[PDB]
């Protein structure tokens, strides 16, 4: 019964799992904004 | 080692934000921290020494040739094609053709970053720039083709990092579950967007009480995994406020399989491009910029200086997975 919902600005780290680096960070305030 | 590049992430991130704090930020501070890295290859003196403490690496704990070697080891992994996975990363160096360079420097840059020299005429500007556009292009499968869009045309020399990344969700999002739904950038403003939507999944999952975030990990099996940060809504401030090696590493390890009744993501793609010039001064890699550089490790005279460094990322977050590119590009001038 947990819902995770991803409808307010939000942060991704893409991270390789051996190496431990990151390869990619990004914070989503605004899915529209050009 | 890796413990380096997590905190020139964070340092840079932060960097990003303060420059303007509402607005999305996407980047690759391996990219980065690789274009850098690479460049030090041929800086001597206060020159080396700022910008790979600017990378946050301990010389006294590790030594230049140890840093290479370290690049160099990862670059390699960073190039695989599976079902699940796309990974490439690539070094050039776009170079005036009359140029003398060093041979230690082209056979190091070669061994250690993959980099090829490419001859190239600055002076005709608009061609320079296609070549390198391209070499990114084909290197990022289309998606950044604009890296470069002023160019001196008495430049010596640019230093390029691409990377290209895509991935297949291992739970896929069904298409015929995406819906228009509110997106809040803030408790009274809010958009429509897609959002994607899954039922009954089971992810590594982590709820802080004391930071007021959810944090889930997607696609968490094999070579790469993404781990997702949801702040309460109000909250993101306070949590990028918290951001660190340390707390990432309790993110990590407070992780814990759980099953989800739905999970609501957007489908977008965003992208966003930067002058570096004003963060790597701030982050005190300072000499490379003046006339002071000493970058004769490249050429046998101190006759090159950093004049700007660029940076270009795209993400795009789809049912079926994700699709991320960047690409860095110092730019160099004589002296
Ligand atoms: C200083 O900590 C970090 C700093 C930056 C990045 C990282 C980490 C980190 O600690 C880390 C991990 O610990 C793990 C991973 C990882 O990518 C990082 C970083 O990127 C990948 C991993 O979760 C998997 O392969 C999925 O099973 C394994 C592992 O997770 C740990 C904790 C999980 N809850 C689970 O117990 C797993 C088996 O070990």
């Amino acid at each position: 019964r947990t819902i995770v919902r991803f409808n307010r600005p939000f942060l991704m780290i893409i991270v390789d799992n051996f190496t431990w680096s990151i390869f990619f960070m990004s914070k989503v305030t605004n899915p529209k904004q050009a | 080692l890796a413990s380096a590049n997590v905190d020139f992430a964070f340092s840079l991130y932060k960097q990003l934000v303060l420059k303007a704090p509402d607005k999305n930020v996407i980047f690759s501070p391996l990219s980065i921290s690789t274009a850098l890295a690479f460049l030090s290859l041929g800086a001597h003196n206060t020159t080396l020494t700022e910008i790979l403490k600017g990378l946050k690496f301990n010389l006294t704990e590790t030594s230049e040739a140890e840093i290479h070697q370290s690049f160099q080891h990862l670059l390699r992994t960073l190039n695989q094609s599976s079902d699940e996975l796309q990974l490439s990363m690539g070094n050039a160096m776009f170079v005036k053709e009359q140029l003398s360079l060093l041979d230690r420097f082209t056979e190091d840059a070669k061994r250690l970053y993959g980099s090829e020299a490419f001859a190239t005429d600055f002076q005709d500007s608009a061609a320079a720039k296609k070549l390198i556009n391209d070499y990114v292009k084909n290197g990022t499968r289309g998606k950044i083709t604009d890296l470069i869009k002023d160019l001196d045309s008495q430049t010596m020399m640019v230093l390029v990092n691409y990377i290209f990344f895509k991935a297949k969700f291992e739970m896929p999002f069904d298409p015929q579950d995406t819906h228009q739904s509110r997106f809040y950038l803030s408790k009274k403003k809010y958009v429509m967007v897609p959002m994607m939507s899954l039922h009954h999944l089971t992810i590594p999952y982590f709820r802080d009480e004391e930071l007021s975030c959810t944090v889930v990990q997607l696609n968490y099996t094999g070579n790469a995994s993404a781990l997702f940060i949801l702040p309460d809504q109000d909250k993101m401030e306070e949590v990028e406020a918290m951001l660190s090696q340390e707390t990432l590493s309790r993110f990590f390890e407070s992780l814990e399989f759980r099953e989800i009744g739905e999970l609501y993501l957007p489908k977008f793609s965003i992208s966003r491009d930067y002058n570096l010039n004003d963060i790597l001064l701030q982050l005190g890699i300072e000499e490379a910029f003046t006339s002071k550089a000493d970058l004769s490790g490249i050429t046998g005279a101190r006759n090159l200086a950093v004049s700007q460094v660029v940076h270009k990322a795209v993400l795009d977050v789809f049912e079926e997975g994700t699709e991320r590119s960047a690409a860095t590009a110092l730019e160099v001038l004589f002296q």
